[PDB]
């Protein structure tokens, strides 16, 4: 097995950044009046 | 504009409700799975270890994985910085839990005080991950951590090891329960325009 | 206090507080069958596939 752990935390930091994005969109949405 | 102002927040509510779930996912796959710390190359044995799951390599070129460990027994778990942590993300579970109830009182509760009760509990949920991240690796210097992954590692002093997806997952919760918690307090004194 | 709302004019409510308790039967109506099934929801995932 290979030993490394990229593809896992690319993933994992692919999967948080859009569900943040998300949310900021959610700002967006909210803060524009 | 009324209309468009009362659909828009409607929908912001939903879409909150529906990340506050997802959150909740995060946080339980967090408490449960044991990927916050991972072997490495240099490492001396194979294995990893959560909050208070451990599972370490044997050592004859093969996996041969011995698991131990479990929240349920605090004897297993190997130190006391890691039973601190495990209690504060299994509290931050049930606040967040708590507010998925809460969700139940828009029926009759005004909306505002709903919002702002998730809101509070969600910024005490993000607390309480946020302890337990900090305190987690203070147990790092403990004697079966230290063999696992060798005498490098000890208090803040990762060597070794590497952090695995996990811990990044409950960074990335830490950061969208603040989150989530704002567009609550927001949304709670915004809906009385 | 950018919205004139402080630390306890926009994030805690301090508003009255409780009054509304005589109701209070309603809301177990919802939230206890609610807390029961999230809970057998992570129980049953946690032992039976997560671990
Ligand atoms: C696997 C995970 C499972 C987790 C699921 C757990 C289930 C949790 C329990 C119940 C959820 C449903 C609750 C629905 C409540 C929504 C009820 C509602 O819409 O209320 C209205 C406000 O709307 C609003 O803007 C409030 C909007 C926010 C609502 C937030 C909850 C949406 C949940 C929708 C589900 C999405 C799909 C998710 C499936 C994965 C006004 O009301 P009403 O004038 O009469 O009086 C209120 C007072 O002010 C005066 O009496
Ligand atoms: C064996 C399982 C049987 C379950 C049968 C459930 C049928 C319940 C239908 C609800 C009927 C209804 O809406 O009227 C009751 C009240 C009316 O409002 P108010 O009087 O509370 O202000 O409504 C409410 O305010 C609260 C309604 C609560 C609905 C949730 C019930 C959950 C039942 C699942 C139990 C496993
Ligand atoms: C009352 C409502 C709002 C919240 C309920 C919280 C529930 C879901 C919490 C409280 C205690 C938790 C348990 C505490 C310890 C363990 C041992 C661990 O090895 C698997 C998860 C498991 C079994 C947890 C599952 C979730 C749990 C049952
Ligand atoms: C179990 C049911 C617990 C209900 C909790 C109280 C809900 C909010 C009560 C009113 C809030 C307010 O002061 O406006
Ligand atoms: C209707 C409210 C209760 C909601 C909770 C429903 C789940 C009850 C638990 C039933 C035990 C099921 C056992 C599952 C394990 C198995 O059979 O292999
Ligand atoms: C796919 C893994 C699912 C883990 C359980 C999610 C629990 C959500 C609690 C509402
Ligand atoms: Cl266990």
């Amino acid at each position: 097995d290979s030993r490394d752990y990229s593809t896992e935390l690319s993933v994992t930091v692919a999967v948080g950044a859009s569900l943040l994005f998300l949310n900021i969109l959610a700002f967006a949405a909210l803060y524009y009046k | 504009y009324h209309e468009h102002y009362m659909r828009n927040s409607r929908a912001i509510g939903v879409l909150w409700a529906i990340f506050t779930i997802c959150f909740a996912i995060i946080n339980v796959v967090v408490f449960i799975q044991p990927y916050w710390v991972g072997d490495s190359v240099s490492t001396p044995k194979p294995g990893y270890f959560g909050l208070f799951h451990y599972c370490v390599g044997s050592g004859l070129a093969g996996r041969e994985l011995t698991c131990r460990g479990s929240f349920t027994d605090f004897s297993t778990i190997p130190s006391s910085a890691f039973k601190a942590a495990a209690f504060f993300v299994l509290l931050s579970m049930v606040l967040i839990l708590g507010c998925i109830t809460c969700f139940s009182l828009f029926f009759f509760c005004n909306t505002a005080t709903v919002y702002k009760i998730c809101a509070w509990m969600q910024l005490l949920a993000a607390l309480c991950l946020v302890l337990g991240c900090m305190i987690f690796p203070d147990g790092w210097d403990a004697e079966t951590i230290r063999d696992m992954c060798g005498a490098k590692t000890g208090k803040y002093s990762l060597g070794d090891c590497s952090v695995r997806w996990a811990y990044i997952l409950a960074i990335i919760g830490i950061l969208n329960a603040l989150i989530l918690s704002f567009l609550a307090f927001v949304l709670g004194n915004r809906q009385t325009d | 206090c950018l919205d004139g709302k402080d630390c306890a004019s926009f994030f805690c409510c301090f508003e009255d507080c409780h009054i509304r308790i005589a109701k209070m039967d309603s809301y177990a109506r919802i939230f206890f069958p609610t807390a029961f099934c999230l809970f057998n929801l992570v129980y049953w995932v946690s032992y039976l596939y997560l671990g």
